[PDB]
């Protein structure tokens, strides 16, 4: 214990949840067999957390693969550290979801899901002390999204006291994907709103930006994305996976960054960008470096958990630390003193020996929520592919329920700002 | 010869708690099995180390302490640890899950299926007491163990042991090591709840003992280790006189008599000096009038805060080492004349002195120098309500709002407990005001 | 120096310079405490029942 | 970068010091009540003293002593002359002054002093319609020409953190007197001038005849409380500019009126004296990229 049990969903969960695997198996010392070749034995300590173990020596990702055409897990399985993964763990159908919400979450979903909690059901069995979930996924397309936010209702009603911690991946207007991005996301948001602790915040737009502007690549693809979030993925569980006293456990940080319980939607961000501590602390705090396109001088933080990982003086750090709250200054809420915590891990990432990872609540996020928000009503008083849901069984007010919903997430967020 | 029971609650209590049995231990030349050759009368004996060690008849002195976590690892810590042999399995009380730095969790939600658990171990121990005077009891304000299960303990202690005496060691909360942003909701709380059934508490802020670490021992980043360290020396300047021979505070009731007139107002302001660092064990050593004055600056205490803005109601000064009566007439004398000493009207303008002939013991390879002469000045000034105006205004900032609140209610608090304890607070801040000029 | 008491491990003196909740109440207030919890958490089961 | 916060906004010198800071760059202005701040330029009452240099890894400055109201408060000041073994009975350039609260005090005492010229002021020649803090009159005054007038000294004292009490060169002069309208320029009367007419009419300096005695009482003042109200090793560092009032009687002895904790200034005083204080309160604890105070040395 405090054990965590992972669940990746869809091929965006499943790709993204992938690379987690892969890059911090590389800091636990976990081969792609699962036995532990690390030189420190620091990296065991809290390797309990994301695995279990097995007769001889073995390492094995406490993770549940889930989606509903087997193309993209049997890449995972192809893939490397694709072995590591218990074969059971692998659920899957045979139909697809076909980009559909109503199909990853009333019709095609209901058919595998009850399997997938079979599966939950023995890992958490499994746990001496079991903490919570997290579940990487999109909200853009259908088994993900629909699928996802149905065993998160799932999840909650077996385990009712547990953390529910997601990654989750909006869509932009600036990246063309499935026509009905907004439809699959805004019936998602209002799932997380209500069933989620914590739910981290990127969107390909922002990744894109990064690797566009700061990385100097041309024309990024899913791997270059990838890469980004895994390693970011890294730097906010870093306090969950090596010993420490800020953000401890999940619901510690979600005791801490959620003050009020719908507004439980962070930004994160990376330092340095990958491909001094002032000009790392620099970068972190940067617009321009955030993984999610709202821009945070548009509102204010609530709350910000930053995790500095490497061996640094730290006696700087505090000093950089505080000359951002003040340079910055506006942009943090009075009402909640020393709202900005520090926290610093000794195992640097892989090939970087230096690191930061930022954990914002900001008020600015209702930009995002707002934009697909009008996406949504643009396309949903056309009634423009509603068939492609109402031929599931879904009704209109379903449509014009998760509407309002959202207008309602992003009125609260105005409430303070 | 009547015992003392400590109890130690939370990561804080139980991490400040070892630290300070550890000292207790080299002070009273306890070894980390138990065993204690300077010991003649084996099985037992009223010696008044005794007031804090059992005696088996095998020889083994073991502390009457208790230590209670809803996490087990820190506990283990114990259990792993040097003087491990000293404790037997049923003083340490660990639980799986912990109130995640949330009031309500400690207090309701956790605390109600771990209290009598808790109540019997303690049991155990006075079952073993010939003439209980009462509990020591570590915590922080910031955590929700030590803050919402040590009230729910006071209470219960209040209840199962109506005469007796309880002290309190409580941490408070620096957001320069908090780890949480709650710290003065959980803060407030606990205070409000613990405040009718603590007959005197000695606050320490974090925030003072982070910078001491800092200016007087050259430490960047200091640990907990280091803070704790410093803190169990203080601590056993405070308990000193109830483990050895003397005449100054030798019984838990005496504290409250000499320190507080005045029972809501019973948080005494500690400080403490010489502290030097032990790296360079080269030092010039400080006199008596060195020392005693140092007592005067706030850069010593271990609440930062300006007794010269408020009124003294008592104050007494612990010496440790060689020290005679005489040095310290002299010291206070032209220490009067030169500071401001100012004692509310209803109150003698003096200082009650102990002296502790054995000099003051420090961990080896620890952060502290040894010294011939320290001194621990108790002294219940109202200037210490500077700390609590600090800490409610951090609350109603919060409050207002109604931030982190739903955390406290879905624990099965009601909200009308924050208002009510606010308001507690309030009123204590207008008794300090009352007195204070 | 007022009341100046001595032994061999040190000594003291004084100078002067110028001149509740019962075990039931406890109880209620926890169980209570108790069925709030459990009344929002049914609350929570029955929606997810919806 | 430094920040500060001003909580006097009806303050005008530190108006102007709120001005230069900004107007360097180097310091950035927060919300009124933000708490992450390096200087704060505080309110004139009821000031937050328990809640500052508790900010980690932040230096803090406030423009106020904590305390020095002992000396800026007329029942204070005379409990303070009256107390003081620094001051006491052995303090001559203050008049002989009793205080009393309208219906302990010093009521009764004051009677013996009367009975025992008997011109006082709370104004008023006998006792009796004074009733309706005491301090007798001075009925000797130093009557300027031509003109016959009254007058009375200002001069502003800066103490810095390190406890230096700085002298601003540049004072000045508060300008028919019946033993028994305006218009120099705004009944204003500076050094310079002054130092001329005492020269001209009295054959003495301004520094001769009044200046030394000033700084006297200056020193004695602020060194006497200096124990209750200094920040040498408080968490918090202050400073704090004081507005000195003064009297200059026939034979011209120097006697002490008023201690103004926060004063005003001349306006052409204004410019040089905030630009001392950014110089020599605010700047020293917090640097950047000849002196107009006569430090009192003690
Ligand atoms: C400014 C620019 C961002 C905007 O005009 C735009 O929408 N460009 C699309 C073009 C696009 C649209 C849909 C789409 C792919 C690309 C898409 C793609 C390209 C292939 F050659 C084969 C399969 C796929 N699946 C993905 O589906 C894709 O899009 C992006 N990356 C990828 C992708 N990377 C990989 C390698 O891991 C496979 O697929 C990227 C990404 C999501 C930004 C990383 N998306 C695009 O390049
Ligand atoms: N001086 C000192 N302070 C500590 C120590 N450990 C924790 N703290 C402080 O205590 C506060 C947090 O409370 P904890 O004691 O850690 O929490 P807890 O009592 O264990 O309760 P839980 O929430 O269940 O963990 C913070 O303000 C910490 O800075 C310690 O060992 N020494
Ligand atoms: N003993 C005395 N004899 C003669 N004149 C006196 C006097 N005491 C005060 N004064 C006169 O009082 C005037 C200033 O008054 P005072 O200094 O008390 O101001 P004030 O109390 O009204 C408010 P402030 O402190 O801001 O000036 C001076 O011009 C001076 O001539
Ligand atoms: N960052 C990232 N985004 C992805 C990846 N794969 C798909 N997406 C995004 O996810 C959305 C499509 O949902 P997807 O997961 O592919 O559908 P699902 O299988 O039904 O859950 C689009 O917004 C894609 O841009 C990936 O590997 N990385
Ligand atoms: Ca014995
Ligand atoms: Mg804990």
């Amino acid at each position: 214990m405090r054990e965590i049990v992972h669940i990746q969903a869809g091929q965006c969960g499943n790709q993204i949840g992938a690379k987690f695997w892969e890059v911090i198996s590389d800091e636990h010392g976990i081969d792609p067999t699962g036995s532990y070749h690390g030189d420190s034995d620091l990296q065991l300590e809290r390797i309990n957390v994301y695995y279990n173990e097995a007769t001889g020596n073995k390492y094995v990702p406490r993770a549940i693969l889930v989606d509903l055409e087997p193309g993209t897990m049997d890449s995972v399985r192809s893939g490397p550290f694709g072995q590591i993964f218990r074969p059971d763990n692998f659920v899957f159908g045979q139909s697809g979801a076909g980009n559909n919400w109503a199909k990853g979450h009333y019709t095609e979903g209901a058919e595998l899901v009850d399997s997938v909690l079979d599966v939950v059901r023995k890992e958490s069995e499994s746990c001496d002390c079991l903490q919570g979930f997290q579940l990487t996924h999109s909200l853009g397309g259908g088994t993900g999204s629909g699928m996802g936010t149905l065993l998160i209702s799932k999840i909650r009603e077996e385990y009712p006291d547990r953390i529910m911690n997601t990654f989750s991946v909006m869509p932009s207007p600036k990246v063309s994907d499935t026509v009905v991005e907004p439809y699959n996301a805004t019936l998602s948001v209002h799932q997380l709103v209500e069933n989620t602790d914590e739910t981290y915040c990127i969107d390909n737009e922002a990744l894109y930006d990064i690797c566009f502007r700061t990385l100097k690549l041309t024309t990024p693809t899913y791997g270059d994305l990838n890469h980004l979030v895994s390693a970011t993925m890294s730097g906010v569980t870093t306090c969950l996976r090596f010993p420490g006293q800020l953000n401890a456990d999940l619901r510690k940080l979600a005791v801490n960054m959620v003050p009020f319980p719908r507004l439980h939607f962070f930004m994160p961000g990376f330092a340095p960008l990958t491909s001094t501590v002032p000009e790392l602390t620099q970068q972190m705090f940067d617009s321009k470096n955030m993984m999610a396109a709202c821009d945070p001088r548009h509102g204010r933080y609530l709350t910000v958990a930053a995790i500095f990982r490497g061996r640094m003086s730290m006696k700087e750090v505090d000093e950089q630390m505080l000359n951002v709250q003040n340079k910055n200054s506006s942009y943090f809420v009075e009402w909640i003193p020393n709202n900005v915590k520090t926290a610093v891990c000794d195992i640097p990432p892989r090939g970087l020996k230096m690191s930061a990872t930022f954990i914002g609540n900001s008020t600015a996020i209702q930009e995002l929520f707002k934009r697909i928000s009008e996406q949504f009503t643009a396309m949903f008083r056309r009634k423009a592919f509603l068939h492609w849901y109402t031929g599931e069984g879904m009704d209109e007010m379903e449509f014009t329920e998760a509407e309002s919903n959202m207008n309602d997430l992003v009125s609260e967020y105005q409430q303070y700002q | 010869m009547r015992e003392c029971i400590s109890i130690h609650v939370g990561q804080a209590g139980v991490q400040i708690g070892n630290a300070c049995w550890e000292l207790y231990c080299l002070e009273h030349g306890i070894q980390p099995d138990g065993q204690m050759p300077s010991d003649k009368t084996i099985g037992g004996g009223d010696d008044s180390f005794n007031t804090f060690f059992s005696e088996t008849g095998a020889g083994k002195h073991v502390p009457r302490a208790v230590f209670v976590d809803l996490e087990p690892t820190v506990i283990d810590e114990v259990r792993t640890g040097t003087y491990r042999q000293l404790f037997h399995p049923e003083q340490l009380i660990t639980g799986k899950e912990d109130a995640a730095n949330n009031y309500a969790r400690g207090h309701y939600t956790i605390g109600k299926e771990i209290i009598d658990l808790v109540l019997d171990r303690i049991r155990k121990l006075a079952d073993q007491c010939t003439g209980l005077q009462g509990f020591l009891v570590f915590h922080s304000f910031g955590g929700g163990t030590g803050s919402g299960f040590t009230s729910l303990l006071m209470e219960r202690l209040s209840v199962d042991y109506g005469k007796k005496s309880k002290l309190e060691f409580s941490i408070y909360p620096a957001p320069q090591v908090s780890t949480a942003v709650v710290e003065p909701y959980n803060s407030i709380l606990t205070t409000h709840t613990t405040l009718e059934h603590s007959d005197c508490a000695f606050m320490v802020d974090n925030e003072a003992i982070y910078d001491i670490c800092r200016r007087n021992l050259d430490i960047e980043r200091p640990t907990y280790t280091n803070l704790n360290r410093l803190i169990s020396q203080i601590v056993s300047s405070i308990t000193a006189s109830l483990r050895f021979d003397g005449a100054l505070n030798v019984d838990l009731t005496e504290f409250q008599t000499n320190l507080v007139p005045y029972p809501r107002i019973h948080f005494p302001l500690a400080t403490y000096a010489p502290v030097i660092s032990a790296e360079k064990a080269y030092h010039e050593q400080l006199s008596v009038a060195e020392i005693t004055n140092a007592c005067f600056e706030p850069a010593n205490q271990m609440v930062k805060c300006d007794p010269r803005h408020g009124k003294y109601m008592a104050c007494c000064l612990l010496y440790r080492g060689d020290v005679v009566p005489k040095d310290v007439n002299a010291a206070i004398a032209t220490i009067k004349t030169k500071r401001s000493i100012q004692f509310v009207d209803w109150c003698p303008t003096g200082f009650k002195v102990g002296i502790n002939y054995q000099p003051p013991t420090v961990v080896p390879g620890g952060d502290l120098a040894k010294v011939q002469r320290a001194v621990c000045m108790l002294s219940n000034t109202t200037a210490i309500a500077e700390a609590w105006a600090r800490l409610d205004h951090k609350f109603d900032l919060m409050y207002a709002k109604r931030a982190f609140v739903h955390w406290y209610v879905g624990e099965g608090m009601e909200e009308g407990e924050f208002s009510e304890a606010r308001e507690d607070m309030a009123a204590l801040e207008k008794d300090y005001e009352e007195v204070g000029v | 120096v007022i009341e100046l008491n001595k032994c061999t491990s040190g000594q003291s003196f004084e100078v002067i310079l110028k001149p509740d909740p019962s075990l039931e109440e406890i109880q209620k207030k926890l169980e209570a405490a108790e069925e709030r919890r459990k009344y929002q958490e049914a609350e929570l089961l029955k929606h997810l029942a919806e | 970068m430094y920040t500060f916060v001003v909580r006097d906004e009806n303050s005008s010198v530190y108006a102007e010091v709120s001005r230069l800071l900004l107007a360097t760059g180097q310091w950035k202005r927060l919300r009124k009540d933000n708490p992450r701040f390096n200087l704060m330029l505080g309110e004139r009452n009821r000031l937050p003293f328990g809640r500052l240099g508790h900010e980690p890894g932040l230096v803090q400055l406030v423009n106020y002593y904590r305390g020095a109201d002992k000396l800026c408060r007329k029942a204070s000041l005379v409990k303070l002359i009256k107390t003081s073994p620094e001051l006491s009975e052995s303090c001559t350039w203050f008049p002989e002054s009793y205080v009393i609260y309208p219906t302990t005090d010093e009521r009764e005492v004051f009677l013996a002093a009367y009975n025992r010229g008997n011109v006082w002021i709370a104004i008023s020649s006998e006792a009796s319609e004074l009733l309706d803090v005491i301090q007798k009159y001075l009925e000797k005054p130093l009557l300027l020409e031509p003109g016959h007038r009254k007058f009375d000294i200002r001069s502003w004292v800066l103490v810095d953190h390190l406890y230096n009490i700085y002298l601003y060169r540049e004072g000045v002069l508060r300008t028919p007197y019946n033993s028994a309208n305006y218009g120099e320029e705004g009944n204003e009367m500076f050094f310079e001038e002054f130092n001329q007419y005492l020269m001209d009419a009295l054959n003495t300096t301004l520094e001769n005849s009044i200046l030394l005695q000033i700084k006297h009482i200056i020193r004695s003042c602020l060194m006497c409380i200096e124990p209750a109200i200094s920040t040498k090793h408080l968490h918090y560092q202050s400073f704090q500019l004081f507005g000195f009032d003064f009297m200059v009687d026939e034979e011209l002895k120097v006697w002490l009126i008023e201690v103004n904790g926060a004063p005003a200034c001349a306006q052409k005083l204004y410019a040089e004296l905030c630009q001392g204080i950014v110089d020599v309160a605010i700047s020293s604890v917090f640097p950047l990229a000849t002196s107009i105070f006569i430090k009192l040395h003690h």
